[PDB]
């Protein structure tokens, strides 16, 4: 098989050798063993094969593999196979290095796959097997395709071992106008077939024959024999058939306008009504043709018609020449001035080129499964509420979307991520970027889902964790400030109601911890809500959304939900020991994320992002809102006051069962807030300064930030040596952003004696170390566990510690390396 | 050299023309179309 590679001289060989071989592996009375053998043959070559030769293999299965029947799986796993390895080739607009780039062609034959699979799956009842192996081809193909790619040939009806039945054309009866329009393109096509022969040098004879080039029947339309006529225009009159068993009005609203002498056509343009038909028309002659070639199989008994696929799946250039006699029948009609008329919902979507995009339609299909959860979760809790019911009428829906939609879900928002974040200024992924209305729908998505999912995980059961990961994944690749600037009044506020209830549901939690339907809040909220509101927050605060998303309402959530979480902070109980990290985390990045000054609200009134400046005063009294900023949730000590405190612990050297609180909650949420608020306030780079700018809403200078680390190394040295500190690495991680601005000074002040203290523990460790060494037997044996331990405690402080160091080192080592430092040195020697 | 010291200096690497006696020729791509010999290789182009 590896030699396959690079064929493309014999690239028909290779494609009769693929499409044998695909014959084989469907053909019946053959062992498992023996299929087994073919099967992997096939595999083997395609692994291979270039992507650009598979196309009429691929054309085959789009046909085949939809029915979702047993044979059906061994190509589920080569078109996944495939797919995973030449995404590049169809996905990236650039194309697969040195193996091209995918065409039209290619790209709709993989749409017509992904939504054939998609909708027989969907309709289809649960089976295992068939679900383990069809999602990961759906995820594979959803992958391959752009998310942007837009299909020129796209049918609204979407209709439809082949059948080949064309339309009753012969059981309808003929117009007598049509009649005569069928004799005038009779002579119109009897011209045209005389230019072809002018063109190929023959002319008028006795007979037909390659050296005479000449034909016997080129006599004028007028002594143009009576038989001929009828040959000539029985193509027409099935035609003609053919669109009245469609139903189709065609009226002479207008009034139509030897050596050959055809009118030329080519003048006549088909609008897109026109070409449709013509599209029909082309597919009513091929399908004559199969049926044709169906019936000589028949006689033949065996064997299959390599043109036998449908119209639509053939390439464009085979559908052009069957394309030519239909579009110039239509062609003709319009001149004639025949209208065609039977109504297109194509027409009414209209070129709606956002609509035809591909991740539209994925989105659409999305939000309608949306609903359809939304029921079949209303059923599932009415009945395991009261009256159960084992009967379950959407069982199938339920395994669909559990085993099939979630996963597709996760795989393609985090594959094209990128591209639902990418805006016309600015654009993040390689190529194109998600419209307006397409980053309304995944937003909705996410707020559909969350929805969804509130207090219904144990419902949910084992897949709660396949949603909440399909909602970190949405809200990741949810682009707020767009859908808030300009979005549909419905979209922003479930987004808000979102924000609304997860601070209702944080509230509820913090009310019960101080102390059916607790526990499930609690177990709701610890599972799914804060992880995705810290997740949604830190998307928010590193993308700067912060500004445009969190106002007015918003906001409002935002200071429940942020003094909340410290209210309780304050209370003791274990399950608040329990919970302290993870609302650490959330009150982070809440405070990385919110775009107004809580900490210092003196000089709110500056700030434009905050509901006070925007909301008029009249405003804000309907809303159940304090008339002063200080008053919106008190409890929050002002920024100097917990720096105060903080500095005033770390002094005292109290120990981590002191102030679990500060650690946890406290200490995190100021090292999110001092950098984001130093950036906005004075000693900030001035880029607006040169135009009129009012004084920063913050008093954040890089004085705080080195005072807070020098706290926080503090408090870390003070807790050195415990036997059991697992806030200490949560710490370090937490006061990486503010070591950047540490001023010189604190290499002496802090660091230097810190690592001191490291050294002269590790140089005890290791001469007891040396000492159990000398020792032997049960001597050695007993103290190694000690050393031990003494040895992971050292590690980790060394981990909590070092880190900051690195940053810390990276930023001074320039100026140190530029002016010789004692201080440099001695931490180089320690 | 601005930043050899801060990088470069302490990791062993040494100038490129440090003790050379006289500034290094440099050769610039031209964009003037020139008549040059059919390459006897080129890929798509074969003269007999």
């Amino acid at each position: 098989a590896p030699l396959f590679a690079g064929t493309e001289h014999r690239a028909i060989m290779v494609d009769s050798m693929l499409h044998t071989v695909y014959r084989l592996s469907r053909g019946r009375s053959l062992t498992k063993a023996q299929r087994d053998v073919i099967e992997d043959c096939l595999m083997a070559l395609c692994r291979y094969i270039r992507p650009s030769m598979l196309q009429h293999l691929l054309r085959r299965l789009v046909f085949d593999v939809p029915i979702l029947n047993e044979f059906a799986k061994m190509p589920l796993k080569l078109l996944t196979n495939h797919y995973e390895r030449c995404w590049k080739y169809y996905c990236l607009p650039t194309g697969w290095a040195n193996f091209g780039v995918t065409s039209e062609e290619e790209l709709h034959l993989t749409r017509k796959l992904f939504w054939g699979i998609f909708d027989s799956l969907a309709h289809k009842k649960y089976d295992q097997e068939l679900y383990r192996i069809a999602m990961p081809c759906l995820c594979a193909i959803a992958g391959a395709l752009p998310p942007d790619y837009v299909d020129a040939s796209y049918s609204s009806k979407t209709e439809k071992n082949f059948d080949p039945r064309p339309v009753e054309t012969l059981n309808v009866i003929i117009p007598e106008k049509l009649d005569s329009f069928i004799n005038k393109f009779a002579e119109y096509t009897h011209e045209k077939w005389a230019f072809d022969k002018i063109q190929n040098n023959w002319s008028y004879g006795e007979n037909i024959d390659e050296e005479l080039k000449t034909h016997p029947m080129l006599r004028p339309y007028k002594t143009f024999s009576e038989k001929d006529k009828e040959i000539y225009r029985w193509p027409i009159k099935e035609s003609l058939k053919a669109m009245i068993a469609w139903e189709w009005t065609v009226e002479k609203a207008r009034e139509g306008e030897y050596n050959p002498q055809p009118p030329d056509l080519s003048v006549v343009t088909l609008s897109r009504e026109l070409q449709a038909m013509a599209e029909q028309l082309a597919e009513n002659y091929h399908n004559t043709w199969g049926r044709k070639k169906k019936q000589e199989l028949e006689a033949k008994g065996g064997g299959s018609h390599p043109l036998l696929v449908p119209y639509d799946t053939l390439t464009a250039k085979e559908k052009a020449r069957d394309r030519e006699k239909a579009q110039e029948l239509l062609k003709f009609l319009q001149m004639n001035g025949y209208a065609v008329t039977r109504g297109l919902k194509d027409m009414e979507l209209d070129t709606s080129s956002i609509e035809k995009r591909f991740a539209f339609g994925f989105l659409q299909q999305l939000l309608r499964w949306m609903d359809i959860s939304q029921e079949f979760i209303a059923h599932l809790e009415a009945v395991v509420s009261s009256g159960r019911v084992e009967k379950s009428p959407h069982e199938q829906e339920i395994k669909f979307f559990a085993k099939i939609l979630l996963p597709l879900i996760n795989q393609y928002f985090t594959n094209h991520c990128l591209y639902f974040l990418s805006t016309p200024a600015k654009v993040l992924g390689s190529g194109g970027h998600a419209s307006n209305k397409e980053k309304e729908m995944i937003t909705s998505l996410f707020c559909k889902l969350a929805a969804l999912v509130r207090h219904r995980v144990s419902l949910f059961g084992t897949d709660a964790p396949a949603v909440v990961n399909c909602l970190h994944i949405l809200a990741r690749s949810l682009d707020a400030r767009t859908v808030m600037k300009s979005g549909p009044e419905i979209v922003k506020a479930g987004l808000r109601s979102f924000f609304e209830s997860a601070s209702e549901d944080i509230e509820k939690m913090v009310e019960n911890l101080r102390l059916k339907g607790v526990g499930q809040n609690l177990t709701y909220t610890t599972v799914a809500l804060l992880p995705v509101l810290t997740t949604l927050f830190q998307h928010i605060a590193q993308h700067q959304f912060g500004d445009d998303v969190i106002l007015d309402d918003v906001q409002v959530s935002c200071y429940r939900t942020l003094c909340s979480i410290y209210s309780l902070g304050t209370t003791r109980n274990p399950y608040v020991e329990k919970l302290r990290p993870a609302l650490g985390e959330c009150l982070a990045r809440l405070a990385a994320a919110m775009p107004v000054a809580f900490l210092e609200p003196e000089l709110n009134e500056y700030n434009a992002c905050s509901v006070y400046t925007t909301k008029s005063p009249r405003e804000r009294a309907i809303l159940g809102l304090p008339n002063s900023v200080e008053e919106m949730c008190p409890d929050i000590p002002v920024l100097e006051r917990l720096m105060a405190e903080i500095g005033g612990l770390a002094e005292s050297g109290a120990r981590y069962t002191e102030m679990p609180h500060v650690i946890e909650i406290t200490l995190p949420m100021l090292c999110s807030y001092l950098p984001r608020w130093w950036e906005r306030g004075p000693e900030a780079p001035p880029p607006a300064l040169p135009a009129g700018a009012p004084p920063p809403c913050t008093a954040v200078t890089s004085d705080h930030l080195n005072s807070l680390l020098g706290n926080i190394l503090r408090i870390i040295v003070n807790n050195l040596g415990i036997d059991e500190a697992s806030w200490m690495k949560r710490l370090a991680v937490f006061a990486q952003p503010i070591v950047s601005r540490a001023r010189p000074e604190l290499l002496r002040s802090h660091f230097i004696p810190t690592i001191g203290r490291l050294r002269k523990r590790a140089g005890k460790v290791v001469a007891e170390e040396e000492q159990l060494r000398l020792e032997a037997k049960a001597e050695a044996e007993e103290g190694e566990l000690l050393v031990r331990d003494e040895f992971s405690v050292l590690c980790r402080d060394l981990y909590a510690l070092y880190p900051l160091l690195i940053r810390y080192v990276d930023n001074n080592r320039a100026h140190w390396l530029t002016e010789p430092n004692p201080n440099a040195e001695e931490l180089f020697r320690m | 050299l601005r930043f050899f010291a801060i990088c470069g200096l302490q990791e062993g690497f040494e100038p490129f023309a440090i003790n050379m006696q006289r500034p290094v020729t440099t050769w610039f791509s031209k964009s003037l179309p020139q008549f040059e010999p059919v390459p006897l290789e080129h890929p798509h182009y074969e003269v007999a």
